[PDB]
RNA sequence: CUCCGUUGCCCUCGGCCGAUCGAAAGGGAGUCGGGUUCAGAUCCCCGAAUCCGGAGUGGCGGAGAUGGGCGCCGCGAGGCGU
RNA sequence: CGGGGGGGCGAGCCCCGAGGGGCUCUCGCUUCUGGCGCCAAGCGCCCGGCCGCGCGCCGGCCGGGCGCGACCCGCUCCGGGG
């Protein structure tokens, strides 16, 4: 006598358990492929670009072209020991991600312009 | 205003502030009202002729 | 007064349009899936239709008297467990290579519990009682049995419950079961039962081999066929 | 209703049993002003509508 | 381990309506002046903005919200008890 | 739904004692007006804690649970064919 208010037959709800796998499926968890070293590939030299680190606190990057922006930023603040205040990506007409990241106020891009190697 | 644009509005931008505010006109609120006597009270008159009529019967 | 005022009464009614309709039972106005739906009309035609006597005679079954009496019986009487049946040989190696086996022993009577083992040993008039399960899927396999059974002048007997007869022998299901001997002690109440069981069932077969049973309408259409026949008794009655 | 005759009439009544509003669209027979409480049913009155 | 969170199970409530895609012209919140390049600019910069989401611990104000009565004590502003 | 059974305001008939009973009907109760109407009141019966009487299924306070309300049984989810 648990009474059915309702006419429809709806499925009970059944208990349902979670995964205990007896293995793991794969041996070993694979090696994280978008590193501080493989997302930059490199910085550009162009004159369209030292103009842009000169005047606008930027640095000019070739970027994989998997990469986000939280990535690119997170990748050339670990690096260039830099820190970063919004990075803005392009695909250039070759597949080349570009990203031209402006560095914060109290840092300078002509100075780790020098560092990179770049000039 | 653009109906998405009342999620930015205050409260009182959208109603009016009574019973049926900002959904009915006023004009058929009162009706709403005193429609709502007249319909109840004589419900009460036909419940006393009924107990009237089972009083002769 | 021990009553405050203001707790009322405000009575509803549920008469059609008046207040809104509550919640009852609705297990007949529900939508009975479709095992469900199924499995219930397969027991209204396995009424409805005319059954054959051979399937009827697995309806007609033993009572709650005989039974227990029956279920008390094999209690003395079923197979060996396992674990019973490892220290019935582990007791025998034991006893062999220390005080004398020439190990025979006496295997005490139990039960015997499959079709095609209980068949061969009624064919062969080696047992006292049978008892049939009514239930049986494949009705098939057990259409004959009660027939054989009473040529061969063995008292045979359906019970209800292919798992309660299938759980004295220790499994799920069992569909016959048989007592070929038995303890001398225990001889009175087995000869109770026989003699009680084969004045119901072996000696009636020309009225159970004759019966054909469903023809049986719906309650719903036999109430008004019979309201036509109160029609009809009091036009020329009264 | 386009391509159709006959204007229909959006009818509320309420569902006798679940709180809520059933509508429905009664093929409007002629006389059906709007406003009208439309009886149906079997003890139902015998007029328009 | 306070209180809160998280999860486990137990009880309780839920009609829908079809696994899914379909607009670079239909539906759809919110960015614009000025500046700048050889080529790009509501895209870069300067300044003004704005939407959505998060804000828990609640970041800070303001509302909820600060009476009245009665009773005392105090000149009176007033204090206290209920 | 089909049977049953409650109800009962009421009609026919039957009975009747004039209280009433039986059988039949009726209902199953919403029609003057763009009104409101769900998640249950009421009664009942119980149990947890806590407080008071102290015998505590006495009484209060706090907190729950089931029954009626919302008759009972079934065998085809309702309808129309065959
Ligand atoms: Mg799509
Ligand atoms: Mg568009």
């Amino acid at each position: 006598k648990k009474i059915r208010t309702s006419p429809t037959f709806r499925r009970p709800k059944t208990l349902r358990l979670r995964r205990q796998p007896k293995y793991p499926r794969k041996s070993a968890p694979r090696r994280n492929k978008l590193d501080h070293y493989a997302i930059i590939k490199f910085p550009l030299t162009t004159e369209s670009a030292m103009k842009k680190i000169e005047d606008n606190n930027t640095l000019v990057f070739i970027v994989d072209v998997k990469a986000n922006k939280h990535q690119i930023k997170q990748a050339v603040k670990k690096l260039y020991d830099i820190d970063v205040a919004k990075v803005n990506t392009l695909i250039r007409p070759d597949g080349e991600k570009k990203a031209y990241v402006r560095l914060a106020p109290d840092y300078d891009a002509l100075d780790v312009a020098n560092k990179i190697g770049i000039i | 205003v653009r109906p998405k644009v009342l999620m930015r509005l205050s409260k009182t931008k959208k109603h009016v502030s009574r019973a049926y505010g900002g959904s009915m006109c006023a004009k058929c609120v009162r009706d709403r009202i005193k429609r709502a006597f007249l319909i109840e009270e004589q419900k009460i008159v036909v419940k006393v002729l009924k107990a009237q009529a089972q009083s002769q019967k | 007064k021990v009553v405050n005022l203001l707790f009322e009464k405000r009575p509803k009614n549920f008469g059609i349009g008046q207040d809104i309709q509550p919640k009852r039972d609705l297990t007949r106005f529900v939508k009975w899936p479709r095992y469900i739906r199924l499995q219930r009309q397969r027991a209204i035609l396995y009424k409805r239709l005319k059954v054959p006597p051979t399937i009827n005679q697995f309806t007609q079954a033993l009572d709650r008297q005989t039974a227990t009496q029956l279920l008390k019986l094999t209690h003395k009487y079923r197979p060996e467990t396992k674990q019973e049946k490892k220290q019935r040989l582990l007791a025998r190696a034991e006893k062999k290579a220390a005080g004398k086996g020439d190990v025979p022993t006496k295997r005490p009577p139990v039960l015997r519990a499959g079709v095609n083992t209980v068949t061969t040993l009624v064919e062969n008039k080696k047992a006292q009682l049978v008892v049939i399960a009514h239930d049986v899927d494949p009705i098939e396999l057990v259409v004959f049995l009660p027939a054989l059974c009473r040529k061969m002048g063995v008292p045979y007997c359906i019970i209800k419950g292919k798992a309660r007869l299938g759980r004295l022998v220790h499994r799920k299901t069992c569909t016959t079961v048989a007592f070929t001997q038995v303890n001398s002690e225990d001889k009175g109440a087995l000869a109770k039962l026989v003699e009680a069981i084969r004045t119901n069932y072996n000696d009636r077969y020309n009225e159970i081999r004759r019966h054909w049973g469903g023809n049986v309408l719906g309650p719903k259409s036999v109430a008004r066929i019979t309201k036509l026949e109160k029609a009809k008794a009091k036009e020329l009655a009264t | 209703d386009p391509g159709r005759g006959a204007p229909l009439a959006k009818v509320v009544f309420r569902d006798p049993y679940r709180f809520k509003k059933r509508t429905e669209l009664f093929i409007a027979a002629e006389g059906i002003h709007t406003g009208q409480f439309v009886y149906c049913g079997k003890k139902a009155q015998l007029n328009i509508g």
